[PDB]
């Protein structure tokens, strides 16, 4: 068994995972290899390479992927949208009145004919 | 390619004293052996049963329940 | 100090220091008693119906009277054809109005009937009470029940006796008791019954132990660890499970064949079916308030509405951006809520293709949901850095309460039936009990192992809670311990162990019984 | 060519992919099995899959052949054992990676893990 | 041969009172439908009791 495979398995075990599947650590190692290769190539094309080139390459890469993670207060997680824009959209939506329903239609009405699966056979 | 059902085995090379290297074990095979091999066994279909896990707060000693031989009662 | 900050903020903000329902209910009550009483009980059906119909006609709601006449005509079409045809003013109506109906009954039967009517005064018994008082008069008697082969009828026929005042006054007992074969004080009787009944209430709890409960377990075999969600119908007749293969499967809990409204599938013999159409793992399922509709969500970002009568999809909702993890019907089944990866909670109605309300405020993904029993509030919980619970208003869409204290991933949320308590569990084995109005933690329950508590359930009266965990145990807790007469918390009533079957669902029935479900893995 | 005539002739163009695989993957993707879906459509989809795989295979063989006769394998395509037997052409990771790079797939791995 | 039950130990493999059972209500266990009972064969698989609705591949 290679090195850092035992370390990744120990890290997973120390976080609640009671069982694994043999091949996960290999996947993670190959992913790390590919990420390192991509970032290195980008930095080499940017500019011997300094730390500024590496930082610029990472910043450029962050523009179209890795928009996730467990970020909290003002952390770019769950898509990366800003809370003010979402609040504006929520204010716009939550301004309309709730639909009017009668007891004879409570549970039997459906959307218009344009938004239902009618005649798909 | 990481969904294979084959076992994962590592080789071990020695670049020097205290500097080992590991590689994936992979041996060339003929197409006859792969194409002619038998398929794995088909598991049975999904189904469900029923039984009594407890009657009036007591667990019956039936085959479907765990044996008394093998944390379920406060002792403070 | 948080109190100083809050006080400063508040100070800086300028804060200064009708008849058909009753008839159906009566009929349903009548057919439930013993067959002896039913013969005398059926005599109340016709007078109630005719007087209700006449009252509705007189009041000017001729449409309602016509609806009542047509709806119930099949019930009496084989006895009173001529009367029904007449009902399609003549002296018959005047005679009916002038003379109040006379119905004989026994004293014990009268007492049982009055008690039953009082027990459901606000549910529709008041209408029957008023009708019986006004347009009817009961001549109670001490005789035995009248039946074609009971002691009273046999005695009267054999000994050649004579009819009584009650028997004197189109079915008449004279045709039965004849050789050719008292009054009432309702209102007073009602207050009188209420006074007698109020004396038998229980108003305390001291000493003793917790309540004993039974449990029934359903186990699924040959799943191979591909099952993701589970759910029972409200009446415990169907079970649905979603898988990681993108399909759903519904079973009959008793093995009886399932039925389809399609004519081409007339009387087909199958007890389990499949719902296909998702292109990703299914994470949530929900039976509607028998159940005819079903909701499901998957990792592909879609919510699908299925029909349990034809077994096909009807509509797709496309409001989310990313995986959807949970979906829940409302307490009465027209509204539903959803929440997933993009850190937002949305409320839908089945009549509209777009979310009617959007709820912002969480900082991480949502991992639990719950509705309030009154149908106007929703609960949600987030994970990771922001481990908090929030209560939203459906009218405005704003947050009104926040609960903090959890240190682990939150797995289940539940609201009591009385509407004043909330329960939550995490992967550390803890169960929290919250006061909704004061936003304060009441107590903590301990005893479950680490791993998660997928489900929770409250008793009918909200005095007992049952939980199921991934450590293969089912545990019962006492919300309030009895008053003293002078690793595991001392309020755990019971704890059962399964045979290597993690529990994914627990449900409380009307009685002190529960049903559980899980998947069996030999390894 | 017409879709109607092609579907009618689908009898003579059945692929080599067993119906069980077709049903399994159709169900995974969200389409009911042939009993509720014309078998001709399922056969057509399987034939498209076969054509795609055959195209990739031809590309891989072409890549392998031009290499046959500096002389060091490209980094990032770790794999192999002794090196096969005789002068037989061996489907190796390098040729497959080179071929599928034209289709938008990346199969780069590490050779030694340390 | 009056009823079918799954209480025998072989089903799953993977004072002596002289009175009828109705004299001791606190010892009775309700019955399960035979078709829904957990019975296992010798190999260790759960036998399916609904032979009517089974079909051959």
């Amino acid at each position: 068994r290679p090195r850092d495979a035992r370390t990744l398995e120990l890290l997973l075990t120390a976080q609640g995972v009671t069982s694994f599947e043999p091949r996960v650590s290999q996947l993670l190692l190959d992913f790390a290899y590919r990420h390192t290769a991509a970032v290195l190539s980008d930095a080499l094309h940017l500019s011997s390479i300094t730390a500024n080139a590496v930082a610029l390459a990472i910043s450029s890469r962050l523009g179209y992927q890795f928009r996730g993670g467990g970020g909290g207060y003002y952390g770019g997680g769950g898509g990366g949208a800003s809370k003010d824009w979402m609040l504006e959209l929520a204010r716009e939506r939550n301004k309309v009145a709730l639909p009017r329903v009668l007891p004879s239609e409570w549970g039997v009405r459906l959307p218009g004919e344009r938004f239902v699966l009618s005649g798909v056979s | 390619g990481y969904e294979s059902t084959r076992p994962l085995r590592y080789g071990e090379a020695s670049l020097g004293p205290g500097q080992p290297l590991f590689y994936i074990d992979d041996e060339e095979v003929d197409f006859e052996k792969v194409i002619n091999a038998p398929l794995p066994k088909v598991p049975r279909d999904m189904t469900f049963t029923a039984h009594w896990l407890a009657v009036e707060g007591v667990q019956p000693s039936i085959p479907q329940n765990p044996t008394t031989a093998e944390d379920l009662l406060p002792k403070g | 100090n948080l109190n100083q900050i809050v006080t400063d903020y508040l100070k800086k903000k300028g804060f200064t220091r009708k008849y058909l329902k009753a008839f159906l209910l009566l009929k349903n009550w009548i057919d439930n008693n013993l067959d002896i009483y039913k013969f005398e009980l059926r005599k109340l059906l016709w007078p109630v119906f005719v007087y209700s119909y006449l009252e509705l006609v007189s009041q000017g709601y001729v449409d309602d009277a016509k609806h009542l006449l047509e709806t119930l005509r099949s019930h009496f079409e084989a006895v009173h054809q001529d009367q029904l045809a007449l009902l399609d003013e003549n002296h018959t109506t005047r005679l009916y109005r002038e003379n109040k109906y006379r119905i004989p009954l026994n004293q014990s039967l009268s007492g049982n009937l009055f008690h039953f009517l009082e027990r459901e005064a606000d549910n529709g018994g008041a209408t029957i009470i008023y009708i019986l008082q006004t347009h009817c008069s009961v001549e109670t008697s001490a005789r035995g029940p009248i039946e074609p082969y009971s002691f009273e009828a046999i005695y009267r026929r054999a000994r050649n006796l004579d009819l009584d005042e009650a028997d004197a006054h189109g079915v008449t007992n004279r045709d039965v008791l004849d050789t050719s074969a008292r009054a009432r004080d309702v209102v007073m009787e009602m207050q009188k019954v209420r006074e007698n009944r109020d004396r038998f209430v229980i108003e305390g709890r001291t000493g003793g132990i917790g309540i004993p409960v039974s449990a029934c377990m359903f186990t699924f075999h040959n799943t191979l660890g591909t099952v993701s969600c589970m759910d029972f119908s409200n009446d415990h007749k169907l079970v649905a499970v979603g898988t990681m293969d993108s399909y759903i499967r519904v079973w009959s809990l008793d093995g009886k064949p399932l039925k389809s409204a399609l004519e081409n599938e007339k009387n087909l013999k199958v007890n389990n079916r499949k719902l296909i159409g998702h292109s990703g793992p299914v994470y949530g399922v929900s039976f509607s308030d028998s159940s005819k509709l079903l909701l499901s969500c998957s990792a592909d970002g879609q919510i699908r509405l299925w029909s349990l009568e034809i077994w096909a999809c009807l509509c797709i909702y496309k409001a989310h951006d990313g995986p959807v993890f949970r979906v829940l019907w409302g307490p009465h089944g027209h509204y539903f809520a959803s929440a997933g990866w993009d850190k937002t909670v949305r409320v839908f109605t089945q009549d509209h293709a777009s979310a009617v309300r959007i709820m912002v405020g969480h900082d991480t993904s949502i991992s639990a949901l719950a509705w309030h029993p009154n149908g106007t509030y929703v609960f949600s919980a987030s994970d990771e850095m922001d481990k908090s619970i929030r209560m939203w208003s459906v009218i405005t869409g704003n947050c009104v309460r926040i609960f903090t204290g959890h240190t682990h991933y939150i797995t289940a949320l539940e609201c009591a039936h009385n509407g004043k308590i909330l329960a939550s569990a995490d992967t550390g084995g803890n169960i929290f009990i919250w006061d909704i109005e004061k936003g304060t933690l009441i107590k903590k329950c301990r005893g479950h192992g680490k791993g998660g508590i997928p489900s929770l359930s409250f008793s009918a009266e909200s005095n007992v809670l049952v939980s199921g965990g991934l450590d293969c145990t089912v545990r019962v807790w006492d919300i309030e311990l009895p008053a003293d007469p002078n690793q595991i918390t001392p309020d755990q009533i019971s704890a059962f162990a399964t045979k290597k079957t993690p529990v994914l669902k627990v449900r409380f029935t009307r009685m002190n019984l529960i049903v559980a479900g899980g998947c069996y893995d030999p390894e | 060519a017409s879709l109607r005539e092609f579907l009618n002739k689908m009898d003579d163009y059945a692929p080599i992919i067993p119906d069980a695989v077709t049903n399994y993957y159709m169900t995974r993707a969200g389409l009911p099995p042939p009993p509720q879906t014309d078998i001709r459509l399922a056969r057509l989809l399987a034939l498209a899959t076969q054509k795609f795989i055959a195209d990739i295979a031809a590309d891989a063989y072409q890549y392998s052949r031009i290499r046959a006769s500096l002389g060091i394998q490209r980094p990032g395509y770790g794999g192999g054992g002794q090196g096969g037997s005789q002068n037989r052409t061996v489907l190796t990771m390098e040729d497959l990676g080179m071929a599928v790079s034209e289709f938008g797939v990346n199969v780069k791995r590490s050779e030694f893990y340390r | 041969g009056l009823i079918k039950t799954a209480y025998s130990d072989s089903s799953v493999t993977s004072a002596d009172r002289a009175v009828p059972s109705y004299y001791e209500p606190q010892t009775i266990i309700p019955d399960i439908d035979p078709k829904l009972q957990w019975v296992e064969d010798g190999e260790g698989q759960v036998i399916n009791q609904f032979e009517d609705m089974l079909q051959l591949v």
